[PDB]
């Protein structure tokens, strides 16, 4: 319709994956690996990736064991582009395991033009009394990865995924990780530093 | 001797109380002309501009006392030989809008005394000025411009030898003002209307005078390329279709000595006039007395089959139309040593165990 | 979505206000007052306004003190416009006064190509045991009316505004109104009468 | 879908930010502070900002301390703009600081033409018995800032923030704030003065 | 006359001022209850007066001289008492009435309640100076609050 | 509905009565000047003339009333600082006759009230302003001509 439901709760910015620039126009995608927070964009595409550091993703970084359902929210931007002269579309694929074999668990397909959202949720779920950890070897366990597809690299600038832990959300275990690294104009801070 | 003036009795805020005489706030004088016709204003002000330039008891009372919890008191004294006889109709609305239509169709509905002076030597009725609540004030009624009016709904059937005063005394009584809410619920036990049916001349003499009155009430009553309406006569027409016992209220306006017996009956609009057979439906016959000039009939559930429809298109003709009418027939012959009409006035006070059915896209005229 | 949410109940249409003919270009206005039933159309703009009689009308031109909720269905209609040759919004506002100092009570925006619907609601309720007088001097009581803006009447050809009284809807207390009078190609009578 | 569902409560108008004249045409973006009732547009683009005085705003004005949800409809309008040459993206973020090392609370993205309307809420709580004082050096509480961005600011005109406490809400304390000042055509009244 | 219509601030010069209880019961359309006035004497114990208080209308004129038809309470201060709490119960009014009013109405039509303060006898004392005095809304027991106000922008 | 009307209660012969705010019919309004001296009429009137122009709740009642049984309080407040004093003194006689004395003496004999405002907030008291019977009426006073004199029966010591 018009009049829109409310929206509500703290979704934070995990993992933005800017398109790669021009002149490149050829179809492209990119895969978030929502757990372990890794974007590997396809073949050798300069994707511009970045994995920012809320509390989410420190969790579910160093987290070992992990359960219940996570919120995300990807939002799609967006170039300055005639809605007429709009020809991009968006196919997105929750999957478990990168390998050919897998079947997708969820395919969403936008063509909203200029920009966009799709919320939906997934629980992570595994053998150890609910627990999964992430590629584990042991009972063969598995991620959960964020396929995306941009038709239209030219008109689709940028993938962002948002995330939320629902109150469900337990884990256990901590993970030895390396020092975390600290971090077009879609931001207020970004169009400062273009007059500066 | 020195007191506590802080103590003392000086914001007393009860109501305006007592005897009838330490009641009353305002007398007014309404002229009856010699020659008045029927649908024809005699009084029209504010319900506040009854006060202006008035010193009774509680005059001084009334118009300071923050609240009053009790309703207004309205009599009128007027009478007039039983040779002859009338019907006025005093009536408060709680407001207007600009040219508003003084029929007796559009003034009924809320607080309304009628009255014929030709039986009744005097006729009191009391109301509560604000329909929505228990209480009240003079502060209330004149910013919310609660409006009087008297009107003539039947001429004298004999004029008297000179023009008549009708002295309208105004009380406040101790009765508790009870509210008058509409409601949208589908089963109600009493939904009043004050609906007026219609006023029914019968000419003396010896034809068959018969007159239907439709019971698909709702949207309003009729004008030129108009209607009329009410609030409960258009609240009614909220529904689709609906029944009840239906309680109408039918007066004598004309005098005593037109005299006159009418069989009232529910039927459809199929039976002709020259049709004498009326009497094998179920009926009841309605004789007055000298002094009456008031009688309830009553139809029960039993009348009707089903629901009918609050309202019908006004193309429909008599012949082709599924709801009944109310008919009222003379039962043998309108009769009076004096010329003049037996006019009767009926008037639908309200439907008991009120069933509404359904909800009415609408249709625009009446009748 | 594409599927579509159930509509139900019986709404009346009470209010329609045609927007000016050609070539009346500029951006213009209409306030529907929508207790007392009255369309203002801003300054000399002829707009053509028609106030028909359901149920609903009568009972809120003739009830004094009014109480509960009305839900309002303000339909927009509609010329033959190609949809990317639109440019039409409207900008409609809750109102209690029509005084500048006033705010709104709601503010709706609507770019929809051709046609649209907006439903919404609201609850009149007063000083006297929860019921309002319109525009009475006791109490400064005061109507709700409803702005509404065509940036383009081009486009925009008319308004139209249904209502329903909510089940706890109540009234009380008669007003003496005048006689109430009786009563494009976007009705199946209307196309009739044009070939005829 | 085509058929909406029904708006209800009363939203009172904040704060508009109406977007610089032309020929300005570069990326623009606003900030509204929704506690404070501030409008800080980016570097020295001249926007039109004005505060409205409503009950709303000035309870958030001058209430301390403060506790429960808040519902806002972010409104936005709307140039006489073919719908086929529409290309402006609004997005918005939600963030507790303005400072950079902050991440958002909730980022929304809008490319409806014409004019949108978005509801969300967001729940103000704090450490002083679930109250929390606005940027209040005690404790480093935080605002509620609204960063907005328009991609095309010659196509999207005006911002226009309506909030609503919801009935949990909660003040304590008073401050001292100075004297409150009083207070495009998409209104009656302007296009009024536009004749006159 | 002070009146009652409370909400939205009170008046500057092309501005208003705003407490918080104040905006705060602006939030709210129409509202009523018992209303607890803390009426303190400013000036010295040797300006003397006499005041009566009353709710009523802004209709009624100055030079109107039936004003204790009306009930009203009778305020004298001694030299040691600096304070007294008037109450206007719920009889004192028959319905709500409105938080705020338009700036611009007049006082001949305003449906509100005022609260009247009126010189009963004179003013009167040996030395010079004013009868100082200030009423002060302390609250409102039994406050009920209808509606909701979408707002008014000034004060009086 | 008709009833009948000389079973009504409109013959409610009873006294006023109530609270004080309904028993009220007139204030009047002395004026006591900067530099009043002794001996010194400051209102001089017929007790019946007080109610002359009065629109009080028992003011129409008080004069249609053909019998009253209570007494007639009147209280005057008046006050003064501390500083000052003087005394003032409300006085109700059963009559006059032409050219007559209003010295204190003269005057206090029936009913009278004094006090100094410098003392006293307020000042009140009751009489009968008929002193041989039970009762009275409007029209007793008036046609009686009973007379109210206030006179100063010492000045301002500082004005």
């Amino acid at each position: 319709g018009p009049v829109c439901a409310e929206a509500s709760d703290v979704y934070s910015p995990c993992m933005i994956a800017s398109t790669p620039p021009a002149p490149f126009s050829d179809v492209t995608a990119v895969t978030f690996d929502l757990i372990n927070g890794k974007i590997t964009p396809v073949g050798d595409d300069n994707w511009n990736t970045h994995i920012y550091n809320p509390p989410i993703m420190n969790v579910l970084r160093t987290a070992a064991w992990k359960s219940g359902t996570i919120h995300v929210q990807l939002n799609v931007r967006g170039a300055g582009v005639k809605r007429a002269d709009w020809d991009g579309q968006v196919f997105v694929y929750l999957r478990q395991s990168m390998n050919p074999e897998s079947y997708d668990a969820r395919t969403f397909v936008i063509s909203q033009p200029g920009s966009a959202m799709l919320n939906f949720s997934f629980d992570i779920i595994g053998p150890n009394s609910g627990f999964e950890f992430a590629e584990s070897p042991w009972a063969n366990q598995t991620t959960w990865y964020l396929e995306c597809v941009a038709t239209n690299p030219r008109q689709i600038q940028q993938f962002e995924v948002n995330m939320r832990f629902d109150p469900n959300f337990r884990v256990a275990g901590n993970i030895l990780m390396p020092p975390f690294p600290l971090s077009l104009k879609f931001r207020f801070r970004d169009i400062e530093r273009s007059k500066r | 001797m020195e007191q506590n003036l802080f103590a003392l009795s000086l914001d007393d805020t009860s109501s305006v109380r007592g005897s009838l005489l330490d009641t009353k706030f305002a007398q007014t004088r309404v002229l009856l002309s010699k020659a008045m016709a029927g649908g024809d204003v005699l009084l029209d002000e504010y319900l506040y501009d009854v006060v202006n330039g008035q010193d009774f008891r509680a005059t001084v009372a009334f118009l300071r006392t923050h609240v009053i919890t009790g309703k207004i008191k309205v009599t009128a004294t007027t009478n007039i030989s039983d040779n002859s006889g009338c019907c006025l109709m005093l009536a408060i609305n709680s407001g207007v809008r600009g040219k508003y239509s003084t029929d007796v169709y559009t003034i009924c509905s809320q607080d309304s005394m009628t009255w014929n002076p030709g039986c009744k030597k005097n006729f009191s009725f009391t109301f509560n000025p604000n329909p929505c609540g228990d209480s009240w004030s003079a502060e209330m009624i004149s910013r919310s411009r609660v409006r009087m009016t008297v009107i003539c709904v039947s001429g004298w059937t004999l004029s008297p030898t000179t023009d008549v005063i009708a002295k309208l005394d105004w009380s406040i009584v101790n009765e508790k003002c009870e509210p008058t809410i509409y409601h949208l619920a589908d089963c109600q036990n009493w939904l009043p209307l004050n609906r007026w049916m219609g006023k029914l001349t019968f000419p003396q003499g010896v034809t068959s005078e018969v007159r239907r009155m439709p019971l698909s009430i709702g949207g309003g009553a009729g004008a030129t390329q108009a209607f009329l309406a009410n609030m409960p006569n258009s609240w009614i027409s909220m529904w689709r279709y609906f029944r009840g016992e239906l309680h109408f209220e039918v007066t004598k306006m004309s005098s005593p000595y037109i005299k006159a017996t009418v069989t009232f009956l529910i039927a459809f609009g199929n039976l002709s006039d020259a049709f004498g057979f009326y009497e094998s439906f179920p009926h009841r016959i309605v004789q007055f007395a000298e002094v009456e000039e008031k009688c309830t009939l009553v139809f029960s559930q039993q009348e009707f089959v089903t629901a009918w429809s609050t309202q019908v298109n006004p193309r429909t003709t008599l012949e082709a139309d599924g709801c009944p009418y109310l008919y009222a027939i003379i039962h043998d012959s309108t009769t009076g040593t004096i010329s003049g009409d037996f006019n009767l006035g009926v008037k639908l006070v309200g439907i008991k165990d009120f069933c509404g059915i359904g909800s009415n896209p609408g249709i625009d005229g009446s009748r």
